[PDB]
């Protein structure tokens, strides 16, 4: 994105800044609800090897 | 029926007019239905299909065996200190 | 103000002039369901739409039809609570009326035939509550709306599927309502193909063909045709300059006398011009310039009717000498401009090897019914039954309309059937854009994006059904009788009710309703999803419409889904937004206008909002002039930036309607951040209503909008005075002029009292007001569970304080003392339901008395002589609740046993206990009861005693009713006896009965006796038709399922009280668990000695950044400081004037302030009510982002005469010097849980097991055994617990012998393992065998 | 079997085998009866055709169902996934003796201990008890034990402490993701429903106190009684075995409390004196002289 952040949670955010806050937020997040699926599958792999 | 009434009827005036009674229908009635197939999700989420639910209610409990070998050990005791015939007398005529 | 405002208020720091008073917010199902139930004429929706889009049908021969005539409804047989408490859902009677028309086929259509006109009952219909849910068999339960694809159609160009390449194939998808789709799609090779619904490919011009089309009338409209003329000997050809365009020139491309472009050489925007200009187009060109080109059409020779050149076909020298010689100057050929006009269609032509139509109706039939049976009418029908019946095929109007105007048409409507003008158009486009131009849509763009709510659905199912009945339609149409046979004498409802029952009841999105809150349940109803039928999938979905398109800004808040695998795709409706009619979307803006904001709005929808500019609220008006500052933040073109002032059209209405509620509901937003903020309202919907109803403090406005569409409690339906007053319910006296003429114009109010949700919770209502005294309309009559004043309340304005302790905090941990536990305002209450059956058995009939064998009295001291608990009692696992029975057979025993029984003698009888007993754990309150018997079976003694008390209590406030209504009623009968004298003391003293026998006239005043009679019989008529039904449906037996006899069940009371390990939380994501709680003594304290209330490690903030809560802590600190002052006023016991300028200034001290109100309007009690209720401490209401600002913050609590830091010393209780420094409190409003550990903990000594590995089971509802991962198998992998292991595997599961005996050798002290071999182990051998498979062991 | 409804329940194979016997009989059946080959290969390819259902209902073809609308589950099914005998039951396992419950932080505790909310140790330590009431003989045998057990007397918390020392137990939080994410501790017994605990392995646990829970199990024998007492106790486990790295790193406040007091201000008081030790440094801050805080002069040993 082009145009940063100006206020903190101390000064207050504005409704665009938020809205803009929503994104990646919402995208690391749904991240974070999978990377475990790989994470056991592989590990369950490398017992099934050794 | 359901034309006549318009609507579900009752055992009552169809066993009057089916000419026989509720005694029959309700017989029948007990029949009626079919087998719901075990592995179905009534989990809704596949996380438990209907046949995981039930326990077998046949074989025993081991807390009884346990009370019920105590009880035949504590005859023993007792019956060790019958006379002879007595004891002889109510072992083989009640199997024991 | 309002009564209820002028009794409490909130104070509110909101300065930008809000617009909108919100609308009504249930709006939306409430009128979906008023759609498929109301008569539409003509503009025909849901119901009947469907019934047009049916009716009439004729039979199978063609002889005898039948006809539509009208709907309509009964009443519901029943009122709502008797379904309620019958475990019963309540629907309206249909009935629609048919007329059963035939025509003389021996006449043409001698109509002078049956017409059976009559009218059928068919399926009762679940109906709506004022609220929008609907019972289902005493369930209260919620269908959801959807949102999906909408029909029309969708381009779309894949990138680099084969990549290897890099290339991309456009490609376009046609989807209908109902019907086939169908897909067109591109080759690297630039060649057309099809398939429908994804059938196999084929080259799209097999179906020219197939709709009759030459390669003439196609290349026709593709192409236009080159003229070759040879003139004498040599060629010429007119030129378009602007064919020759971005080209290069092959020959010396001169002009009749004159070279513009040489060899080589490119046709320059010059030379173009030129040849323009100059007006030259016949050119003289070298013959060879023919030489690859492809000849238009088939040219003949006449004398033959022999191709020379057939279409499509490459052209030659050879074949200009002889084409030329069977005499030939126009030459029509193709136009290839590859740049801008050239091959995609002669590829997939000349790739297409049908000759004819015929051949492509044959390999159409064959592909698609693989096989050799052909005939002509099969493929011809089939085709024909694809896209152009209406049997198997529509579009919805809404997507002909979307697809016209993909078209550009001017014609939002057609048919739901297509037209080859159409599919052609569409092939064109296709390939247009195959050429460069146009582009694809977003699918995240929302106007490709409907919804579907109800109404849409039921019509589906329910025509449906009308199908499943209509094949049987024609079946004993063509067949039975005409004269004779009724049009009901074929009808078969069944599958019409099936169809019903199965979506009410048999959908992912028929669902309960989630209760504990009314944020939970409304926010429910305004909840969306896209899922199911036509709908979306967890492992098949992606991100990228789980992430967000701008469109959605105004429409869905962003900020309100769950967490998981449901994230993105579960959203909910931002607030001020609105559907298409068509099932789009839209929201409101403020047009702008020269500088000036038109106050006037509009609806606009996703795709207008880009293409104007809109602006935003935080905005600052010139003071109704225009935009201050020249760079406006403004929006279009799906992206925001600065423009200039007078330039917008648009902006927008608030700065909320971004959002939803629950975000709403959070001030100080604007200082937090989105992860903790979409969990915290994700948890504020995990409400618990606690014993009252303790308001919070801070607010943002919207909640008394709230509290009341819930419906959750009364209102007033019309302004008036409290006559009458209980603790079950109420009545009033209605205003006259709100009174109408006939009716007598006063409402009763009867109130829920403890009752149960789906969640299982207490509910109850009771008034928030005095008697004999005035109401206006619309007001409140009474709260809830979680409301106050008509406002919500739900958790618990307290204290808070900010510090670690000696590892009572650690991490998130949080801490507490006792008083409040003495003031038990976390304490809170639960119920259960336990109930039996009475059966008959192939041995006899079951019952239930109070004798059963080998008891000790002690149970039995609390159940009647019907063997039946007494009310008012406590029980607790074990006890004895009803004593059934039921008949036994016989059986034998051991001789050991027999030994036993033989000496004392131990004498039994031949039937079985089946007795209910409380659960192990569990104990509570009895408090009622009910029973069900059937109309058939005799009512057990008491049944009937609580039959007749049922009529004891109904009829008796049946009795109150007209004891009220009736009785007032007789004024009338009274009162018009005053004119023309009155019989003053004659009337009086003597009995009213007779009245009618004192003075009376003639003409007019018989007229009144009998009126007098008239009304005697009506008002002792009506109660007599009341007490009729009443009796009857509450001596209405039960009809019960076959073999049951009749049903008991009861209710206990539960309470529940706070202990560690119950979890905690407020209004951040601040979550928390108890560890301890504080004796008062050892708690830190002030210099007042007034301590602490909550314990807190404030670590985590910076990190978490919950900010806006300190904000409160500071503004709550505040507010209960002019509680105190107020509250010191009164004990002193100060004066009227010194609270008006305290108060009048207090409430008057703001920047700039929306709200404004004058004080001496009230009077004195009004006030004294108010302050009243305000002594705990001042409501606040912060609008999140034009909210309050730290100075007015800091100036209030100089007010309040308080440290600006709030931040003070301690001394601890235990030591009671001082800590090191100063210490930040204040006030905070805190909430407690569904997740609370007596609903969770569980052990499994020994119990119930599995039935074919007699395994042990999961849950503590089942005693069931906890489960033993693989990884938890690792761990001792690493460490290598071999006889752990070998336990856990053996006896704690599978080993039956080995268990027992281990049971034994515990007992007997003994700590000695036994191992056998696990049961699922042989199962499986079993199961290798049963597949013919010699698996089998080799012994040592 | 049946219901207590008295409604009734199945297996899909029931009806596989079921079909194929009246083919099998149509086969029989018409095999009396002489008939043209082509209804006999009809019927054969019924038969085998069930027989591929058998072995697998979706495999060579358009699978077969019920009213269900859904599939009939193979002989193939119970094997196959997790579903069959290897993930769902014979790998993973349902326990007796173990159990579970929400928990929180003993911050006193030590090591060895484990908070323990005792009804839970009660049931899951009865035949121990049972065992010990007939060798006291107060229940003399097992019935009066738990009647006597219903009536709550004192002496069995005392035998129930009686038993319960030197008994190790195993704490169990999952996802485990490595062998720390359980461990075997001592217990220890308690007035609450909340499980306290030594809070610094929520470090190795990667645990925390905001609505996490777990669950528990037994070392009945010696073997597993002594195991857990030798090499899942957790003096015995202290690093990784990835690293030489120390786990049981001060988490969060620890640290914290010992940097501000390991701290050198000028600025409190008391600067440039003497000491012999801290104990008297104890006594002379505590008297309110000092700062805890300033570099000042004092002798070690
Ligand atoms: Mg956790």
């Amino acid at each position: 994105i082009e145009t940063p952040i100006t206020a903190n949670f101390r000064e207050g955010l504005n409704v665009l800044q938020y809205f803009i806050s929503t994104h990646g937020a919402r995208k690391g997040l749904a991240d974070t609800a999978l990377k475990t699926a790989n994470s056991g599958y592989l590990t369950r792999r490398l017992v099934d090897v050794a | 029926m359901l034309q006549e009434m318009g609507r579900e009827p009752t055992p009552e005036e169809l066993a009057e007019r089916m000419l026989m009674p509720e005694d029959k229908i309700r017989k029948v009635l007990k029949i009626a239905k079919e087998p719901i197939s075990m592995e179905t999700p009534i989990g809704d989420d596949e996380d438990s299909h209907l046949g995981d639910f039930i326990e077998d209610t046949t074989l025993e409990l081991p807390l009884d065996s346990a009370t019920t070998e105590s009880l035949r050990a504590a005859t023993h005791d007792v019956l060790a200190g019958l006379t002879a015939r007595e004891a002889k007398v109510l072992r083989m005529r009640f199997g024991i | 103000y309002s009564y209820t405002e002028k009794k409490r208020i909130r104070k509110d720091f909101g300065k930008r002039p809000q617009v909108l008073d919100v609308p009504y917010l249930l709006s939306i199902q409430l009128d979906s369901f008023q759609k498929f139930i109301e008569q539409d004429p003509e503009g025909q929706y849901g119901l009947e739409a469907a019934f047009r889009s049916v009716f009439p049908i004729q039979s199978y021969s063609g002889n005898s039809e039948l006809q539509y005539v009208s709907y309509r409804l009964g009443e519901p047989v029943f009122d709502v609570q008797e379904c309620q408490i019958r475990g019963v859902t309540y629907s309206a009677p249909l009935r629609v009326k048919l007329r059963l028309v035939i025509y003389e086929r021996e006449a043409p259509e001698g109509t002078v035939k049956d017409i059976k006109e009559q009218e059928v009952y068919m399926g009762e219909i679940p109906l709506m509550t004022d609220n929008g849910t609907f019972v289902i068999n005493g369930t209260e339960r919620v269908i959801v709306s959807q949102l999906h694809r909408s029909p029309g159609v969708f381009f779309d160009s894949d990138k680099g599927k084969t990549h290897s390449s890099g290339k991309v194939l456009y490609n376009a998808r046609i989807i209908p309502y109902r019907g086939s789709w169908l897909d067109f799609e591109f080759d690297p090779k630039d060649n057309l193909f099809v398939r429908i619904d994804r059938r196999r490919k084929l080259p799209a011009t097999i179906i020219l063909r197939a709709l009759n089309y030459t390669t003439e009338q196609i290349l026709d409209l593709f192409f236009e045709k080159v003229i070759f003329e040879i003139r004498d000997n040599k060629l010429q050809m007119e030129l378009v300059p602007e064919r020759l365009r971005g080209e290069t020139a092959s020959f010396d491309i001169e002009a009749n006398g004159k070279v513009y472009v040489e060899k080589g050489r490119r046709i320059t925007a010059r030379h173009i011009r030129q040849l323009e200009k100059d007006d030259v187009k016949l050119i003289e060109v070298p013959v060879e310039y023919i030489a690859g080109k492809v000849v238009a059409k088939d040219y003949i020779d006449e004398s033959t009717g022999e191709l020379i050149c057939a279409a499509n076909m490459e052209l030659s020298l050879d074949l200009l000498a002889k084409l030329s010689q069977s005499g030939h100057k126009r030459i029509e050929t193709l136009f290839t401009n590859d740049l801008d006009h050239g091959p995609y269609i002669s590829e997939t032509l000349r790739v297409d090897p049908t000759n004819d139509r015929l051949s492509a109706l044959v390999e159409i039939y064959r592909m698609m019914r693989p096989g050799e049976p052909p005939t002509r009418e099969a493929a011809e029908s089939l085709f024909e039954n694809l896209f152009f019946s209406e049997d198997r095929y529509d579009l919805s109007a809404v997507g002909r309309m979307k697809f016209n105007r993909s078209l550009l048409r001017e014609e939002i409507e057609g048919s739901g059937i297509l037209s080859k003008d159409d599919i052609i158009d569409v092939m064109k486009k296709l390939i247009d854009i195959r050429n460069g131009k146009g582009e694809v849509d977003d699918i995240d763009h929302l106007g490709n994006r409907r919804i579907r709510s109800v109404g849409e659905m039921a019509e589906n199912q329910f025509r449906v059904g009308l199908v499943r009945v209509e094949r049987a339609v024609k079946e004993r149409l063509s067949l039975g009788d005409l004269d004779t046979l009724m049009p009901q004498d074929m009808i078969n409802a069944k599958p019409i009710s099936a169809a019903v029952k199965e979506f009410f009841g048999s959908s992912q999105l028929s669902q309960f309703m989630d209760q504990n809150n009314p944020l939970s349940e409304i926010t429910h109803k305004r909840r969306i999803s896209a899922l199911g039928p036509g709908g979306l999938t967890r492992e098949r979905a992606g991100f990228e419409v789980r992430d967000v398109h701008p469109t959605h800004y105004g429409r869905v808040c962003p900020i309100e889904t769950p967490e998981g695998p449901n994230i993105g795709l579960i959203n909910s409706l931002s607030v001020y937004a609105q559907t298409n009619e068509y099932g789009f979307l839209e929201t409101p803006y403020r047009k702008v206008t020269d500088g000036v904001v038109t106050d006037e709005i509009h609806y606009l929808s996703a795709i207008e909002e880009g293409n104007y500019v809109i602006a935003q609220a935080n905005s600052n008006l010139d003071e109704e002039g225009h935009f201050v500052e020249d760079l406006v933040t403004c929006r279009s073109k799906g992206e925001s930036s600065l423009f200039s002032r007078d330039q917008v059209d648009y902006m927008d209405v608030s700065t909320q309607q971004v959002v939803s509620v629950g975000a709403s509901l959070i001030p100080f937003l604007e200082h937090d951040d989105a992860n903790r903020a979409l969990m915290g309202a994700n948890m504020q919907r995990q409400a618990v209503p606690t014993l009252r109803a303790d308001k919070p403090l801070v607010g943002t406005g919207m909640e008394r909008a709230v509290a009341v569409d819930s419906g959750v409690t009364a209102v007033a339906k019309r302004g008036g005075v409290v006559q009458y007053v209980d603790a079950s319910r109420i009545v009033i006296k209605v205003n006259e002029d709100e009174m109408y003429p006939g009716e007598a114009g006063i409402d009763i109010y009867n109130l829920t009292k403890y009752t149960r949700s789906n969640q299982n919770t207490c509910i109850n209502q009771m008034p928030c007001v005095s008697l004999g005294e005035p109401v206006e309309r619309g007001d409140v009559l009474a709260d809830g569970p979680s409301t106050d004043l008509g406002e919500l309340a739900l958790g618990q304005n307290m204290r808070v304080a900010f510090m670690p302790w000696n590892g009572y905090n650690f991490e998130d941990s949080i801490l507490v003392s006792e008083r409040v536990v003495q003031e038990d305002r976390f304490t809170t209450i639960h119920i259960q339901e336990l109930a039996c059956v009475s059966r008959d058995t192939k041995l006899g009939p079951e019952e239930i008395t109070a004798d059963i064998p080998n008891v000790g009295e002690a149970a039995l001291s609390k159940l009647d002589e019907s063997g039946i608990v007494y009310i008012g009692a406590e029980v607790t696992g074990g006890d004895i609740l009803v004593g059934k029975v039921t008949p036994k057979g016989e059986t034998q025993l051991t001789p050991e046993e027999k030994l036993l029984r033989a000496i004392f003698g131990e004498k039994a009888s031949d039937v079985k206990d089946s007795s209910l007993r409380v659960p192990n754990g569990v104990s509570g309150t009895v408090i009622d009861v009910q029973v069900f018997t059937r109309d058939g079976v005799e009512k057990d003694k008491r049944a009937l005693e609580i039959e007749e008390m049922q009529l004891k209590q109904a009829k008796k406030d049946l009795s109150e009713e007209l004891q009220i209504l009736e009785a007032g009623l007789f004024s009338r009968i009274r009162a018009v006896l005053v004119a023309g004298g009155v019989e003053a003391e004659k009337l009086d003293k003597l009995p009213r009965d007779r009245w009618l026998e004192l003075g009376l006239t003639d003409e007019e005043k018989q007229n009144q006796l009998e009126q007098l009679a008239e009304q005697y019989d009506e008002l002792k008529h009506e109660f007599e038709k009341k007490l009729e039904a009443k009796r009857r449906k509450i001596t209405q037996g039960d009809d019960l399922a076959p073999g049951v006899l009749k049903i008991v069940k009861v209710y206990l009371a539960v309470k529940r009280r706070i202990q560690p390990g119950d979890k905690m939380a407020g209004r951040h994501g601040n979550k928390g668990v108890i560890s301890k709680i504080n004796p008062i003594e050892d708690m830190p304290y002030d210099e007042n000695g007034t301590p602490v209330d909550i314990v807190l490690n404030p670590l985590g903030v910076p990190s978490r950044m919950n900010i806006g809560q300190i904000l409160e802590t500071h503004l709550g600190m505040a507010a209960k400081g002019i509680g105190d002052k107020i509250n010191a006023m009164l004990k002193q016991q100060q004066e009227v004037a010194k609270l008006r300028e305290f108060i009048q200034r207090a409430y008057d001290l703001g920047a700039d302030v929306r709200q404004k109100v004058d004080l001496s309007t009230f009077s004195d009690e009004e006030v004294m009510r108010l302050a009243e209720n305000l002594r705990k401490g001042m409501p606040i209401a912060t609008p999140v982002f034009d909210g309050a600002k730290e100075a007015e913050i800091k100036e209030l609590l100089k007010l309040g005469d308080l440290p600006t830091s709030g931040q003070i010393r301690l001394y601890d209780g235990r030591t009671g010097e001082q800590f090191e420094r100063p210490v930040t409190v204040g006030y905070m409003y805190m909430l407690k849980l569904n997740h609370l550990v007596d609903d969770k903990m569980h052990a499994r000594s020994t119990g119930s097991y599995s039935l074919v590995t007699q395994q042990p089971l999961g849950g503590k509802a089942q005693f069931g055994g906890q489960r033993f991962g693989e990884m938890e198998v690792w761990a001792l992998e690493a460490y290598g617990a071999a006889y752990t292991l070998q336990e856990m595997l053996t006896v704690k599961s599978d080993d039956v012998n080995g268990r027992t005996k281990m049971y034994k050798n515990i007992v007997d002290g003994n700590h000695q393992m036994e191992p056998g071999m696990p049961e699922s182990f042989n199962v499986l051998l079993k199961e290798i065998r049963s597949l013919g498979i010699n698996i089998e062991l080799e012994d040592e | 079997v049946p219901l207590d409804g008295g409604r009734f329940a199945t297996s899909d194979l029931n009806d596989l085998y079921r079909r194929v016997i009246n083919r099998n009989n149509r086969l029989k059946r018409l095999l009396d009866l002489a008939a043209p080959d082509i209804i006999v290969r009809n019927e054969k390819r019924m038969l085998q055709e069930a027989v591929d259902a058998l072995l697998d209902n979706g495999r060579r073809g358009r699978a077969i169902t019920g009213s269900n609308k859904r599939p009939l589950k193979s002989l193939a099914d119970m094997i196959k996934g997790k579903q069959g005998r290897f993930r769902q039951n014979l790998l993973g396992k349902r326990v007796d003796y173990s159990g579970r419950s929400v928990i929180t932080v003993g911050p006193y505790l030590r090591l060895h201990q484990c908070g323990l909310p005792k009804k839970m140790a009660l049931e899951l330590f009865k035949p121990f008890i049972y065992g010990k009431l007939e060798l006291r003989g107060l229940a003399t045998t097992i019935k009066a034990a738990k009647k006597m057990v219903e009536r709550e007397e004192a002496v069995v918390w005392d035998i129930l402490d009686e038993v319960i020392r030197e008994h190790p137990v195993l704490l169990n939080r999952a996802p485990t993701l490595h062998r720390l994410g359980i461990q075997a501790f001592e217990p220890v017994l308690i007035e609450g429903k909340a499980i306290q605990l030594h809070p610094l392995v929520c470090a190795a646990y990667n645990a925390d106190f905001d609505g996490d829970q777990m669950a528990v199990h037994v070392p009945l024998t010696l073997e597993a009684q002594l195991e857990a007492r030798a090499l899942m106790m957790s003096t015995n486990n202290i690093l990784s075995p990835a690293n030489g790295e120390p786990i049981i790193v001060p988490s969060q406040d620890v640290v914290l409390g010992l940097y501000y007091m390991t701290r050198d201000c000028v600025n409190a008081k008391g600067e440039g004196m003497v000491l012999t030790g801290p104990k008297e440094a104890e006594r002379l801050y505590r008297s309110g002289l000092a700062s805890l805080h300033a570099r000042v002069k004092v002798r070690i040993t």
